[PDB]
């Protein structure tokens, strides 16, 4: 017991972990925006006493918490340690002892954050940490170098983890198959690999040099030694974009998996879909200076990346149509996966649409720091990969556990999640675009308005969250009970039309992926003679 | 299941309730009102900008108060 | 003798395509036309006054 | 996959013939019926007399039901069941709204 | 000029840069309603079509035509937009025979305005600096967190232009009505050029998290005419 | 190592046999992740001299 | 020949009462902002 889950070489047992540690932080994360949208309600001192420096702090723990520990160890750490080694005949990964250290060192990642927040005044400076505000003259004390520290041990995790990834699927397939005969979500987590190996390792020397310049007088970015602050922002956006992509794409191949499924439909055009895939990979290292579009940079700089931000929209576009080419003529079943896919398909367009305008340089005068860049995001990062999260749960979690859920409860929190969701970020680009700035506690009464119609949607979607906790209660205790009695689907596929009902008995799986196939709570050892494929 | 659909719109009327007179039980432990947030205060913000011109084909008025 | 029946699903898919491109080629027609063009104009009657009252 | 019409009813013809159980005749019936097309009625009387060397009369009563499905009109439901008429008579195959009539 | 309760669009524009950019975001808003409504329709009339269809179509898994037809679409569309896109850039860009240069600086919560031109009769710098009024001093029917204790004046109908730069941290010089953004980085300084078409009073705000005082740090011009402008400009 | 296999065998806490109920584990877990940011609010307002 | 009636009149049954479904619809996702700001002080007096 000890042994088995801190001394851990099991790819399964691992993921677990991870899942366990990433959602104990949208906890934590979630309850830093209630109180965030709980002191924009009105103009006033609300709740935090007029305090605007710890109204400040909590948005970065607010950020830092969703990206570096909710998204990145559930879709990947979780999904892909799990799913990845099954999917492709794996007895396990290469290097498991390294596959075993990028998870212990987000609790070591997590003690260093939370302290953060609580010596000296914490820190203030937003997600992106820029100096010279986030220097020793204008953040003094140790809060700055214990949230460097916590995002270092993050990248850790994450780059060891990729290593891990791209050897395991280049070295350990089974019979027959070959590179191009891998499941699509195979496919995004090695993409998601070699991103993550190219970008690290430039963010690293800008934190890096950040920490110099507080403790080792040192002028990297100081403007008294010769520095420059517009350094800093070019080596943290040459990860940064690189990043929303790490993001979203795991997610795109889960959205394949669970639309052919229900659809009873391969996916349209599949070769088309990896080359898609690899084409906004590549082109997401070209266009980081759209997040630097009035910094004083020249003319002919700012048209370049005008047009190497658009083009990202036809390989986009081309998943968004294939989507909808293989749901067209299907037998569709809409289970609980399926309502969040089809959902994603309607508010991941909008979300996009939004960056097309965002792309130009001209217009961005009137999108800079604008509620309306806010409202791009959130559509994109929580109607978006948040939905991809929830459909991959409910999607796979009967199979891993072996117990079941109660399905009309599932329903009833998409569509709270759905409705509240909506009420928080769509009148955020109507603030926008009268003029209201971002990361400020305070307004002029002008903007009370919609301010007060998302804080009531805030409370929506909170309690969607809620429910969702319950339903985990639910089948860890009656799961058992859920596959007796009509509280819950057994079959994700139904017989076929002139399939009659003991036929069906013969071969219940239709499944072009492994993981369907194995008992429910999959075997320690899954693999003893190997699977073979022609 | 017959029946499930509709226990599904009455769940989801039901979280909708709830979570509304939530925030309004938690907005009456908010701070005060703001000294500006009054029609009698808002409608000399009107006489002033009235005076320069304000919004000339747009609307400048302030009134969203009692 | 019965004629072959074939391409039921090919040309619904040719009437949706057309059908997508007419609905939101008129709410965007609106938003120039209604929304846009009026906005427009009454900027341009402000100024046009303006100029009249320097004579 | 550039196949004609007419190479496709000789071909399922063939495939009917071949059919040794329950599990051949059912499998190779929902292949036929996926295409985007109404097979011939020299077809369907090949797959209602496969499902009589099998002895089994519920997917025979099938056949017809998914014919209404696929047509276009109900005047072509019609005119396959005026074509098919002494075979249905012949084996005794009944039509679901005759056998459960509402 | 000001922002008002429940707007959904741009404040009413002043110069022709903002006039610009307004019809640019109508030009794109075009096109991206008539995607959004083949999308949202398709979506629509392919679940309440296939939901009861119950045989599916298996054996269509790609198509030719519609592959590189709808490759090609999205890059006209793309190409539309773009032309007058980068007409606007470099028209934005140039500033061409100005008659004033004012300069801005900011500082922990607080703006700094100064005037080197030497035009008026005793050929000093005029400089001043500006706060926001505190809502403890506040008079009734001023507004909250925009009405400041000094105002920068300018002339109507003469070409500007604004040098922004910093002290401490960054800042950004901000006025929605004026078509007006630009980042204000200590150690370089930036240019950004106006021409205002009518009199008023015009509001902005700092946009680039310089800390507590990030909300308390607000932006407020006059425009006025140009004998006006030199009486006032010849006694502060 | 050779481990066991079945439902409840794969996770590292404990559902069914326990003397005390699951739900005060289940609950409790979650409960302390919702509550971080409040007392990192707490310290901070005992510093401003607020409270 | 062909049997039945015309495909026009058959496709024409079909998608006549879907386009007023989506576009009441549609008008409820971006429209209801709208209904808020409808009951309000600021609105009309
Ligand atoms: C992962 C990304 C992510 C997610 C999910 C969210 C979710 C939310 N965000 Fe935030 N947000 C950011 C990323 C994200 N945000 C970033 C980067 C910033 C900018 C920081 C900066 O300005 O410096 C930001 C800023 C930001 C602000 C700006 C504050 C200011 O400028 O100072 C506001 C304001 O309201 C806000 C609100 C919200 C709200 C209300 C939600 C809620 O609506 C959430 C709704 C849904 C949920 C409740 C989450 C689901 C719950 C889970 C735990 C999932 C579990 C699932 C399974 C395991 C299957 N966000
Ligand atoms: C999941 C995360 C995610 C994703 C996927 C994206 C995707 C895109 N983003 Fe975004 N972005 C963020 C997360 C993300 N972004 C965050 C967190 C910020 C703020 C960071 C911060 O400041 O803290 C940000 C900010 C940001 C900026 C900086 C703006 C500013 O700060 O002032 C820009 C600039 O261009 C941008 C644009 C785009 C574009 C063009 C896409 C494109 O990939 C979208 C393409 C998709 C589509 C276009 C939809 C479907 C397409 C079709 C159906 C084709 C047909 C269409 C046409 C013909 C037009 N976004
Ligand atoms: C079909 C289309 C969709 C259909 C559409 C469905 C959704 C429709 C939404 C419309 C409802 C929106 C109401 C908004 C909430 C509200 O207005 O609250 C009113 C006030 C608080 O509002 P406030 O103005 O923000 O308070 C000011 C803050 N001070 C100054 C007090 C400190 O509150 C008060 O102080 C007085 C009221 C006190 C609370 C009692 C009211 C009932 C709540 C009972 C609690 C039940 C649940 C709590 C269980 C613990
Ligand atoms: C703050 C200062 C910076 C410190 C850097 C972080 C320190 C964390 C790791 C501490 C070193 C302990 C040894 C573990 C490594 C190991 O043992 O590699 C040995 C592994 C063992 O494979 P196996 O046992 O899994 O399989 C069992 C098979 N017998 O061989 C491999 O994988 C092959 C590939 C080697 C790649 C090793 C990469 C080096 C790890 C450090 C990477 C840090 C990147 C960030 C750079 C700043
Ligand atoms: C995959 C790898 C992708 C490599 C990225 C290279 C693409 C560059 C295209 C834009 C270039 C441009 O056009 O940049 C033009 C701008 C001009 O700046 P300015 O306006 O101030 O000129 C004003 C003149 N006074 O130069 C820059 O900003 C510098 C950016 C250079 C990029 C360096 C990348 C090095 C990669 C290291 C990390 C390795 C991992
Ligand atoms: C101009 C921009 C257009 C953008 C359109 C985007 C719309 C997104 C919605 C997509 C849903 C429909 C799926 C495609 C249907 C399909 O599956 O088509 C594939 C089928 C399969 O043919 P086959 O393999 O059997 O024979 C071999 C064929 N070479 O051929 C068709 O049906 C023809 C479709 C008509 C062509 C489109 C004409 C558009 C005008
Ligand atoms: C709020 C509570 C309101 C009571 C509603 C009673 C439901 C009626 C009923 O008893 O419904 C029976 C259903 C069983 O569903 P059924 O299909 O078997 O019965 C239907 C027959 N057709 O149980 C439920 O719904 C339980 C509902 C629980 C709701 C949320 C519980 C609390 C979650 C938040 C706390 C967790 C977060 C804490 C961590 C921070
Ligand atoms: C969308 C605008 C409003 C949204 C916000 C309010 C939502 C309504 C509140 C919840 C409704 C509960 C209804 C009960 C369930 C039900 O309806 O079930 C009826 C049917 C089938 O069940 P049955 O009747 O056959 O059997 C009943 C046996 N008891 O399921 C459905 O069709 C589900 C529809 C799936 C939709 C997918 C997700 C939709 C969001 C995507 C965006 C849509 C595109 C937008 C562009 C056009
Ligand atoms: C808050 C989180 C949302 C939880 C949703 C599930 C509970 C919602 C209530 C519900 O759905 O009540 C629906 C059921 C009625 O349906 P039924 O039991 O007859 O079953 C067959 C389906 N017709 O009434 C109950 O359950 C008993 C009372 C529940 C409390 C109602 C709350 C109303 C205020
Ligand atoms: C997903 C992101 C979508 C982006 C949308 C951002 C906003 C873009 C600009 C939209 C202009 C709205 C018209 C203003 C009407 C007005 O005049 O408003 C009037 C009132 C208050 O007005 P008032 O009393 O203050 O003064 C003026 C008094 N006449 O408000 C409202 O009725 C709110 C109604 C909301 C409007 C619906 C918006 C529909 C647009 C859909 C966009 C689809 C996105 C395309 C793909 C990305
Ligand atoms: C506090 C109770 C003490 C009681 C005193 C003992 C007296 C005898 C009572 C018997 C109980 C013994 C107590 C032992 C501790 C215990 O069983 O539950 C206590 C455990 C804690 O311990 P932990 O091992 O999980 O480590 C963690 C310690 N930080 O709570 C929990 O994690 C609850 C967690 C549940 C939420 C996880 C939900 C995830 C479901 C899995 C889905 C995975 C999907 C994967 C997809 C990739
Ligand atoms: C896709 C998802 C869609 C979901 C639909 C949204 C419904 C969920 C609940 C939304 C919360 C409402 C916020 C109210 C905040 C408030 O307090 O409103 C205050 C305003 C008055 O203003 P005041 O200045 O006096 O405030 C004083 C502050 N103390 O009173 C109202 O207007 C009542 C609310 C009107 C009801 C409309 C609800 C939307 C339903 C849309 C129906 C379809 C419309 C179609 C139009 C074409
Ligand atoms: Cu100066 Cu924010
Ligand atoms: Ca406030
Ligand atoms: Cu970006
Ligand atoms: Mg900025």
């Amino acid at each position: 017991m000890v042994q088995r889950w801190l001394y851990s070489t099991n790819a399964k047992d691992i993921a677990v972990l991870y899942f366990m540690l990433a959602i104990f932080s949208g906890m934590a994360g979630t309850a830093m925006s209630l109180i965030i949208r709980l002191e924009l309600a009105a103009p006033g001192s609300q709740y935090l006493h007029g305090n605007s420096q710890l109204f400040n702090v909590l948005v970065v723990g607010h950020a830092v918490l969703m990206i570096f520990f909710l998204v990145m160890p559930a879709l990947i750490g979780g999904f892909g340690n799990y799913l990845l080694p099954l999917m492709i005949g794996a007895t396990d990964t290469a290097f498991p002892r390294i596959n075993n250290i990028a998870f212990w060192v987000l609790p070591m990642g997590l003690v260093c954050l939370v302290t953060s927040t609580l010596v000296e005044s914490g820190a203030g400076t937003g997600w992106t940490v820029y100096p010279p505000l986030s220097s020793i003259q204008a953040h003094s004390g140790p809060s700055v170098d214990l949230a460097i520290f916590a995002l270092h041990l993050t990248s850790i995790s994450s780059l060891l983890g990729a290593i891990n990834f791209i050897v395991t699927t280049l070295n350990m397939r089974t019979n027959g198959m070959t590179m191009h005969k891998l499941p699509l979500f195979v496919w995004s987590i090695f993409i998601t690999a070699f991103l993550l190996l190219l970008s690290l390792p430039v963010l690293s020397a800008g934190i890096t040099m950040l920490l110099l310049d507080r403790n080792f007088n040192t002028s990297f970015f100081e403007v008294s030694g010769g520095g420059d602050p517009i350094l800093y922002e070019h080596l943290f956006w040459f990860f940064g974009h690189p990043e929303v992509y790490i993001l979203i794409i795991p997610g795109f191949g889960i959205i394949s998996h669970v639309v052919s499924t229900y659809s009873k439909k391969p996916v349209f055009g599949e070769i088309s879909m990896v080359y898609a895939m690899a084409s906004i990979g590549l082109l997401g290292f070209l266009v980081w200076s759209h997040h630097m579009y009035i910094v004083g940079l020249d003319a002919d700089t700012r048209a370049y990346f005008t047009s190497a931000t658009m083009i990202i929209a036809i390989p986009t576009g081309i998943k968004i149509f294939s989507w909808l080419a293989t749901i067209h003529g299907g037998s569709i079943r809409l289970a609980t996966p399926m309502l969040y896919a089809i959902a994603f398909l309607f508010l991941f367009t909008m979300g996009g649409l939004t960056g097309v305008a965002l792309a130009n340089a001209s217009l961005d005068v009137a999108f800079h720091d604008t509620y309306y860049v806010v409202g791009h995001f959130h559509y994109v990062l929580s109607m978006g990969a948040i939905f991809s999260l929830f459909a991959g749960y409910y999607y796979w979690s009967p199979q891993i556990l072996g117990l079941n859920y109660n399905e009309k409860l599932a329903q009833i929190q998409f569509w709270l999640i759905f409705i509240g969701a909506n009420v928080i970020f769509f009148p955020m680009h109507f603030l926008g675009i009268n003029g209201m700035p971002r990361r400020i506690p305070d307004y002029p009464d002008a903007f009370a308005g919609w301010n007060y119609v998302a804080s009531i949607g805030s409370f929506i979607a909170t309690l969607s969250l809620f429910l969702f906790i319950y339903i985990l209660y639910d089948q860890l205790v009656n799961g058992l009970n859920n596959k007796v009695n009509n509280k819950s689907v057994i079959y994700n596929k139904a017989p076929d039309f002139v399939e009659s009902n003991t036929i069906f008995n013969l071969n219940t799986v239709k499944s072009s992926s492994i993981e369907f196939l194995l008992t429910s709570p999959p075997a320690v050892h899954s693999f003893n003679t190997p699977a073979v494929q022609s | 299941n017959k029946g499930d659909s509709s226990f599904i719109a009455k769940g989801v009327a039901a979280g909708l309730l709830f979570s509304v007179g939530l925030f309004a039980v938690v907005r009456m432990a908010g701070g005060q009102d703001a000294k500006t947030m009054n029609k009698e205060w808002q409608l000399k913000s009107d006489e002033y900008l009235k005076s320069k011109n304000a919004n000339p084909w747009g609307g400048y008025s302030q009134v969203q108060s009692k | 003798t019965i004629a072959p029946i074939t391409g039921t699903i090919k040309r619904r898919v040719i009437m949706d395509i057309v059908l997508g491109f007419s609905l939101g080629g008129v709410m965007a027609s609106y938003w120039w036309w209604g929304f846009h063009m009026d906005k427009i104009n009454k900027r341009e009657k402000f100024y046009a006054e303006l100029a009249e009252r320097k004579k | 996959d550039e196949e004609t019409f007419e190479e496709f009813t000789a071909r399922y013809e063939k495939e009917f013939d071949e059919a040794y159980d329950l599990f051949e005749v059912q499998r190779v019936l929902n292949n036929c019926f996926s295409y985007d097309l109404v097979p011939a009625p020299a077809v369907i009387e090949k797959a209602l007399r496969a499902a009589r060397r099998v002895n089994d009369l519920p997917t025979a009563i099938r056949v017809f039901e998914a014919l209404k499905y696929k047509v276009e009109n109900e005047d072509q439901y019609k005119a396959y069941l005026d074509e098919l008429k002494d075979v249905r008579q012949e084996l005794g195959v009944p039509l679901k709204e005759e056998l459960f009539p509402s | 000029d000001v922002p008002t309760p429940y707007a959904c669009y741009f404040q009413d524009s002043a110069t022709p840069n903002q006039e610009g950019i307004l019809e640019l975001h109508d030009n794109i808003m075009f096109y991206l309603l008539v995607i959004l409504g083949l999308v949202s329709w398709m979506l629509y009339t392919i679940v309440m079509t296939y939901s009861k269809n119950p045989i599916a179509y298996k054996y269509i898994k790609h198509g030719q035509t519609i592959e590189v037809i709808w490759t090609i679409f999205p890059a006209v569309i793309l190409l539309i937009i773009a032309f007058p896109s980068f007409i606007l850039l470099y028209l934005c860009d140039e500033v061409i025979s100005p008659a004033m240069t004012i300069k801005a600086i900011g500082y922990q919560w607080y703006w700094k305005y100064e005037y080197s031109d030497f035009i008026n009769d005793s050929g000093e710098t005029v400089e001043f600096e500006s706060y926001v009024i505190p809502d403890e001093l506040l008079e009734e029917g001023q507004l909250r967190l925009l009405d400041t204790d000094t105002s920068m004046v300018v002339p109507v109908d003469t070409h500007i232009r604004f040098v922004v730069t910093a002290a401490d941290v960054i800042h950004d010089f901000a006025i929605p009505s004026l078509g007006i953004k630009v980042d204000a980085t200590p150690g370089r300084l930036n240019q950004v050029s106006a021409l205002i078409q009518r009199e008023g009073v015009f509001y902005g705000a700092c946009s680039e998290l310089c800390g507590t005082g990030h909300a308390n740090m607000p932006i407020k011009i006059e425009a006025v005419s140009l004998p006006k402008f030199l009486e006032w400009l010849n006694e502060q | 190592v050779h481990f066991k296999d079945g439902v409840y065998e794969n996770i590292p806490f404990k559902v069914k046999g326990r003397k005390t109920p699951y739900a005060l584990s289940h609950f409790g877990f979650f409960a302390i992740g919702f509550a971080v940011p409040f007392v990192a609010c707490y310290v901070q307002l005992k510093k401003s001299g607020a409270f | 020949g062909r049997i039945g009636e015309s495909w026009v009149i058959t496709e024409g049954r079909r998608l006549i009462p879907e386009i007023f479904q989506w576009s009441a619809v549609l008008s409820v996702c971006l429209g209801w902002p709208g209904a808020v700001y409808f009951f309000s002080k600021a609105r009309k007096a």
